[PDB]
């Protein structure tokens, strides 16, 4: 599969067979992405491995798999020729596990999933309500696909969209299509990405470079980390098929060094592309030459700006500068520079691989595909999930998450992180889209949901944004670096029961200017959590200027 | 092109980079805080901001285009620009008395005419840094961030010394690690001072030990540097003037100096020595290429950055050093009066000059110095006008200069003195000057015998580094840290840009006009000072040369847990590097502190934490006393302990 | 006399674009960036030593003081922080007496307050040493490092 | 000293020699004083950057007849300030 394509499809079809004869025969996936790792995911993989291997009954086969969507459901385990799902698997009960499964096959009903809405336990995940409720687009094969295992990925019908786009297709039909299918921005802004595909190719320059951005851009979200972990190779694929489509010859990918696992499997990956041709001096023997290289990030939220992102992966503080020049005409080191989200490349193959009608079959007219989101908050089922750009956060929060922990109800939800908006009950049945809410004073965001309870006081969620973004504001221009801490000077002291009437407007006035005058979108977004309460939960600021907190959770004034 | 400007017809120009720059240029200003000196950038302020078809922007990075309909002035612009201002005061050290900046400050002219009388924000506290270990002042409080003092220290000056650190609120523009000015590799040229347009960065005010000593009995001299006369008459506001020295010197004397001499006269005899010296260097062709020493910021950056070439900076001290090394060891002997009994002031217009006045090769020589706006200063306490002041001439014997001497104020002076000097003792067939940039100046110069040579008069500090890796087909090197020569030094009147500087030297040259003789052999007062004084060569090597010494900073910094200031003490250094924690030193570490909480009642024993010591592979490491162990713990350190 | 961080400038190559990644490899060698360290690194690279002061301490995972012997990290993202995380904050101070950031005068603990680690389902989250314990309140939190305490002061 | 926020700013003569005399600091500790700031009416009082140089007192005595400020106490404490420090807007 390195002079000509049909060595690599006679490479794929052999694989494919050989991935059947595995599947067919009894393999044990433990998901050892983030969360069920957390919970001791690792411990249970030592623990069948040290069963199996004692027993030497190994023609079993132990793999390691992805986030498989259950993550507040315990360590995830399931087995093939009985697709018998295992939540809240202990590393103490695997030898149970082992005799009564692997070797007779009898299913364990103590260890399946619950129903949070039915109240009842289904042995399969694929037959549970909240899998059916979904919408899988991109995360597929799960259970059962290979994180760490390009030829897995190759026997999954993997990289046949980058052979199709090299062998067959030239840059101009990939920049078409990819305009055509309506493909948007998924880094939260919704920029149509074929424009920006189009912006970088028509871009006067002989070396030009493609650079993906693995942040969440929110510090309650991990949608990128756990795609990355998932599937590393859709996202290799895409970033090669984004190269070639515009004409680079050489691409970063920005993973934070804060997540260890995510930047071994796509240097992994990588570096298996790379040992089985597919990056190299000369891809298929096509003339085209393409290489990948992973740059740690240090840690610095305002590094998901295009121009801080720019500056730190060249060695420098991440601190933007006024947009014009745009980083399609001169980015890195001044020359035409594709940035993306990891979640845009990652849905590239998968629009190649199908049409344009087929991926507008997915979503509403102006906003064609899926969302993966990272649900989070008190609910009965937390974790990362997929559904269609039609969707209402009511179908989200009960009928996917099952709804709320007995003793709990629904207060607000964060759609964005910081740069988001606060959401009362309102806004719950509406579509999700990037412009039916984009109006509303609201907006889809990266993809991290976080859902708020009555017993919080809001007052106190918009301090912890503004601490947030006093914390992670560059110190480039006055307005966030000032404002942002004098906003959040003014919210402490409304959380420590000492504000007024003349903080209430010195707040108020004072957002208008840190969104206006601001230089990037950090400071800009800034005091979106101030607007969005305020517009929602005003008499909530009321109480606190009258010591009442109706919440009641913020201590300042009790027991008198 | 044509603009609507709240709702006026108005042309801008034809090819602009944005619409502040073009309405400035028309004549339309827009308040902001970001063009503040030469080394300005545009984006942070964030107050230019103007109102285009309905959304507010900022006007530095708005491209104009043909017909835009743009207001200046909305309320919501007025809201925007007056809230960013008081968030800039809110936090700024608001003493305006006691700033170096008051009465020229942007932000203090703004807060006066944006009506700002109550700080409606919280001046909120920040770990701000208080650097005075160094000519130049650092006081963060004042800090505006406007960046200007790094962009000049790294892209005009070469070092890049300061630089912004951390970030958001935190964030301030500081040396690394908050190290002392005076202990990194900072040349002192005082250019981040000359550009800074806030208290920030400033000069270090020495009148008060100047006053006292006019008040007490000892006999105060005073010596002015050719280019402070060149520069002084700004301050006052008034138009160049040639005889501002002698009205200085009139001034002096009413203020109680008892001399007052010519620095020129240290030139022309600092030009002298060097001639000889070079050519001496020429006819044994070693120790080439040669640099000139009478810029000290440059031999500072040398001693920092060139340890090899040390050897080839010419061994004659500066001017200022050269005069008043021949004051205090000859003046005071021909007066009867010891050196003690001898005030020496220098009044420069550089604040390297105070750090060369303090060097150990230095000491005791020149008492204080004062850079031209601290004589500013002077003159404008006793409120004469100084313009109305009848001139008197310096005092003799070191009163006149050549004007090759008083062309020191300016690049290229010494290079030129020099050259005079040679072509006076050997004639010069011919000299073709070459400009490969813009600060840099090469001369082929052929002698009269047929011996030639080649010379570079470079000013401005960070050209150097260039010109000295791709040049090597020179015999001596003129370096002027300051760009235009002393006339741009750090102790200038501000503003103190190129325009400004430009009219200074031109101010200068004005000034060597008018002077008669014109090379250093024809003042007689130099060459009766080498018959009666410096007739015999070791009497002028220990009066006119010193020796340099190479710079490298001694960062021991070791990590502090339970310090002793001062007493004898054992010093004991636990390795906290990953390969000794990976088993044992912290527990060591905790062992030891624990053992000097319920022993070690004084500062005998002192427990530091230190950094990998390069002995990995040999257990947990633990220096005692600056010894190595190997295999420490807490018994093993106790019993070296005993 | 530095070797080890002489190979890492070699295999960079003395780049600045590798700047980041050779701190990153200097804090893991060290446990924090010395200062002598990274003026080694400054001459080396002909960078002066400002530059990398002020790329240091620009991004988090850089430390300018050594790392606690059992380093303490509480999960501030939105999830964690409306579970609970900030009484978990002052559990851990009124313990060990400490604020994120600082560190225990024997180097002990030290503590840093990151974003969401990806365990949202079991908020508050604290990790030490990459132990992670969810469901975290003050009492547990407080008994976790009284235990944690007993067990290294034990040393044995 | 506080110039920012002052209305004299640009145009107070003791900020100005203090720019010419070169007072860069002051060995003198800053003292405390029970200063007197009223916000009260329309005319601000703040003796906090009081000279005590009694024109006020001229003006408002000889000039306007009114005579309602007035030097009080002695010393260090020399104030210029109302009877019994009442705001001004009370008094007459
Ligand atoms: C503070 C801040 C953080 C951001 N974080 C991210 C991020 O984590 N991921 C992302 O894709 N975009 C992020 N963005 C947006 C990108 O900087 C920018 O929109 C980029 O062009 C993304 O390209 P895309 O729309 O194709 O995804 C962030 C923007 C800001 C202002
Ligand atoms: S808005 Fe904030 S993050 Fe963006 S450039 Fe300004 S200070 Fe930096
Ligand atoms: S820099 Fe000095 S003069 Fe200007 S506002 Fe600040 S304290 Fe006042
Ligand atoms: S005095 Fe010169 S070398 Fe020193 S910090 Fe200022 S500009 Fe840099
Ligand atoms: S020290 Fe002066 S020049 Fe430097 S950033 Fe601060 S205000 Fe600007
Ligand atoms: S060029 Fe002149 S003013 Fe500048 S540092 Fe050198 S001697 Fe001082
Ligand atoms: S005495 Fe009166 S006029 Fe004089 S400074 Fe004080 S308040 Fe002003
Ligand atoms: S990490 Fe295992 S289900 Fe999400
Ligand atoms: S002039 Fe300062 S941001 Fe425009
Ligand atoms: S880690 Fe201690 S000697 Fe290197
Ligand atoms: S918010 Fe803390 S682990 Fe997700
Ligand atoms: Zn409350």
């Amino acid at each position: 599969m390195f002079k000509n394509a049909k060595e690599f499809v006679q490479y794929a079809n052999k694989l494919k067979t050989l991935r059947e004869k595995k599947l067919n025969g009894v393999s044990i996936y433990v998901c050892v992405g983030t969360g069920c790792t957390a919970k001791g995911a690792l411990k249970v993989y030592s623990a069948f491995e040290e069963e199996l291997k004692k027993r030497n009954l190994l023609k079993v086969t132990l793999n390691r798999t992805g986030c498989c969507g259950r993550c507040s459901s315990g360590p995830l385990v399931k087995i093939m020729p009985y697709r018998f799902f295992y939540s809240n698997v202990a590393p103490e009960d695997v030898p149970e596990i082992v005799d009564r499964t692997v070797l007779k096959g009898e299913p364990i009903e103590r260890l399946f999933l619950t129903d949070p809405l039915t109240g009842e336990k289904v042995p399969r995940i694929e037959d549970t309500t909240l899998f059916k409720n979904q919408d899988f687009y991109i995360m597929e094969a799960i259970g059962e696909s290979e994180c760490d295992s390009i030829e897995d990925y190759i026997a999954r019908s993997g990289y046949e969209s980058l052979v199709k786009a090299l062998t067959s297709m030239t840059p101009e039909e990939i920049i078409e299509t990819v305009k055509a299918s309506g493909l948007r921005g998924r880094g939260g802004g919704g920029f149509p990405t074929g424009l920006k595909w189009e912006f970088t190719r028509k871009a006067q320059g002989d070396i030009k470079f493609v650079v993906c951005n693995g942040d969440e851009g929110d510090p309650g979200a991990f949608m990128n980390r756990t795609l990355l972990e998932r599937d590393p190779h859709l996202v290799l694929e895409g970033m090669i098929i984004a190269g070639y489509a515009v004409g680079a010859q050489k691409g970063y990918a920005y993973i934070r060094a804060e997540y260890p696992f995510a930047v071994k499997m796509f240097k992994k990956a990588i570096e298996d592309a790379r040992k089985l041709g597919l990056l190299g001096e000369n891809i298929l023997g096509t003339g085209f030459s393409f290489d990948l290289e992973v740059k740690e990030g240090a840690g610095a939220f305002v590094c998901g700006e295009e121009t801080a992102l720019l500056a730190s992966i060249e060695g420098k503080r991440g601190m933007p500068r006024p947009k014009p020049p745009f980083p399609a005409q001169s980015g890195l080191w001044g020359k035409p520079t594709l940035i993306n989200n990891v979640e845009t490349y990652a849905n590239i193959p998968r629009i190649l691989r199908d049409g344009v009608e087929n991926y507008r079959k997915r979503g509403t007219e102006n906003s064609p595909g899926t969302k993966m989101f990272s649900v989070a908050g008190p609910l009965k089922a937390t974790g990362i999930i997929e559904v269609e750009f039609g969707t209402t956060l009511r179908d989200i929060i009960y009928n996917i998450c099952g709804g709320f922990v007995e003793g709990e109800e629904f207060k607000a939800v964060q759609i964005g992180g910081p740069s988001g908006a606060c959401l009362s009950e309102d806004f719950i049945d509406m579509p999700l889209d990037y412009d039916t809410l984009k109006k509303a004073d609201a907006m889809v965001g990266s993809g991290g949901i976080v859902v708020i309870t009555k017993k919080t006081c809001m007052v106190e969620v918009a301090r912890f944004f503004l601490d947030f973004t006093k914390r992670e504001s560059c110190g480039k221009c006055v307005p966030c670096r000032e404002g942002t801490m004098q906003a959040y000077n003014i919210l402490e002291k409304f959380t420590h029961g000492k504000a007024t009437y003349e903080d209430l407007k010195t707040l108020e006035h004072l957002s208008k200017t840190i969104k206006t005058a601001s230089l990037c979108g950090l400071g800009k977004t800034a005091p979106n959590p101030i607007l969005s309460t305020l517009k929602l939960f005003r008499e909530e600021y009321i109480a606190h200027i009258e010591g009442e907190c109706p919440s009641g959770m913020c201590t300042a004034f009790k027991k008198y | 092109m044509k603009i609507y400007v709240d709702g006026r017809e108005v042309i801008i120009n034809d090819n602009e980079r944005n619409l502040l720059e073009a309405l400035k240029n028309v004549g339309i200003e827009i308040p902001n805080l970001c063009y503040l000196s030469e080394a300005s950038i545009y984006g942070a302020c964030r107050m230019c901001l103007v109102e285009i078809n309905g959304q507010i922007t900022t006007s530095c990075t708005l491209k104009p285009y043909e017909g835009m309909k743009v207001k200046t002035n909305t309320p919501e612009i007025y809201e925007m620009r007056r809230n960013i201002l008081e968030l800039i005061l809110a936090t700024h050290n608001r003493d305006c008395t006691t700033c170096d900046r008051n009465g020229s400050c942007k932000l203090q002219k703004y807060a006066e005419d944006f009506g700002i009388r109550k700080i409606r924000f919280e001046a909120l506290k920040k770990e701000h840094v208080r650097d005075e270990s160094a000519p130049v002042v650092r006081d963060t409080s004042k800090c505006i961030l406007c960046g200007d003092c790094v962009r000049v220290c790294e892209e005009i000056q070469g070092v890049g010394v300061i630089e912004f650190a951390k970030r958001g609120f935190e964030s301030v523009v500081t040396t690394a690690f908050d190290t002392p000015l005076i202990e990194t590799e900072c040349v002192l040229c005082g250019q981040c001072v000359a550009y800074c347009p806030t208290g920030a960065l400033s000069i270090r005010n020495d009148i008060d030990k100047l006053i006292e000593a006019l008040e007490s009995d000892k006999i105060v001299i005073g010596m002015i540097a050719p280019a402070v006369r060149a520069a002084i008459q700004e301050e006052f506001g008034i138009d160049e003037d040639v005889a501002m020295a002698e009205k200085l010197v009139s001034f002096l004397k009413t203020i109680g100096f008892d001399k007052v001499f010519d620095v020129s006269f240290g030139a022309d005899l600092v030009a002298y020595e060097e001639a000889h010296e070079f050519y001496e260097r020429l006819k044994k062709g070693e120790r080439l290429p040669q640099f000139t020493s009478c810029c000290p910021a440059w031999v500072k950056h040398a001693e920092h950055t060139y340890p090899q070439y040390l050897q080839n900076l010419s061994s004659v001290k500066s001017p200022q050093q050269a005069l008043g090394t021949v004051i205090k060891k000859i003046y005071a002997r021909k007066l009867g009066v010891p050196e003690e009994k001898i005030f020496l002031v220098s009044f420069m217009p550089c604040t390297a000059k105070k750090f060369e006045a303090e060097r150990e090769e230095h000491e005791g020589i020149v008492d204080i110095v004062l850079t031209t706006r601290e004589l500013a200063q002077l003159i404008k306490m006793s409120r004469i006008d100084i313009n109305r002041v009848e001139p008197q001439p310096f005092d003799r014997p070191y009163g006149v200069s050549s004007q090759a001497g008083l062309g020191f104020g300016k690049a290229g002076g010494v290079f030129s003195c020099v050259l005079s000097v040679l072509n006076e003792e050997i004639g010069i067939e011919k000299v073709d000057v070459k400009s490969p940039e813009d600060g840099i100046r090469v001369a082929e110069v052929t002698l009269k015998d047929g011996t030639s040579f080649k010379g570079a008069v470079i000013y401005g500090l960070g050209k150097v580094k260039k010109f000295l890796e791709e040049r090597k087909d020179v015999e001596i090197i003129e370096v002027m840290a300051c760009n235009y020569g002393c006339v741009g030094g750090g102790g200038q009147p501000y503003p103190n840009d190129s325009r400004i500087r430009e009219h200074r030297a031109k101010v200068l040259r004005d000034t060597m006009g008018i002077k008669s003789l014109l090379t250093p052999v024809e003042n007689l007062f130099l060459m009766k000072l080498y018959e009666e004084d410096l007739k015999d060569e070791h009497t002028r090597h220990e009066i006119l040369h010193t020796t340099y010494r190479p710079r490298r900073r001694y960062p021991e910094k070791d990590v502090e847990i339970l310090p002793v200031p001062n007493g004898e003490k054992r010093t004991v250094k636990v390795c906290l590097g990953t390969s000794c924690y990976t088993k044992g030193s912290y527990e060591i570490l905790k062992k030891l502190v624990d053992y000097v909480k319920e022993n070690d009642m004084e500062g005998k024993i002192e427990v530091l934490g230190t950094f990998c010591v390069e002995n990995c592979g040999a257990s947990p490491n633990v220096i005692v006393d600056d010894k190595i162990i190997g295999g420490a713990t807490f018994e093993k350190v106790l019993e070296e302990l005993s | 006399h530095f070797e080890k961080v002489e190979e890492i400038l070699k295999k960079y190559g003395y780049k600045r674009e590798n700047l980041i990644k050779i701190l990153l490899e200097i804090q893991e060698i060290y446990r924090y960036l010395p200062e002598d360290v990274i003026n080694y690194v400054s001459t080396a690279m002909g960078i002066p030593p400002a530059k990398i002061y002020g790329v240091a301490t620009f991004y988090a995972q850089f430390s300018l003081k050594p790392k606690g012997k059992y380093t303490i990290m509480v999960c501030d993202g939105t999830a964690c922080h409306m579970a609970g995380s900030p009484e978990v904050l002052k559990a851990i101070e009124e313990e060990t007496g400490l604020t994120p950031g600082n560190v225990t005068e024997d180097l002990m603990f030290s503590l840093d307050q990151v974003g969401c680690l990806g365990a949202c389902a079991l908020a508050p989250v604290m990790v030490i040493n990459g132990e992670v314990y969810g469901n975290l309140t003050a009492d547990k939190v407080k008994e976790i490092l009284r235990k944690i305490k007993e067990k290294e002061r034990e040393s044995a």
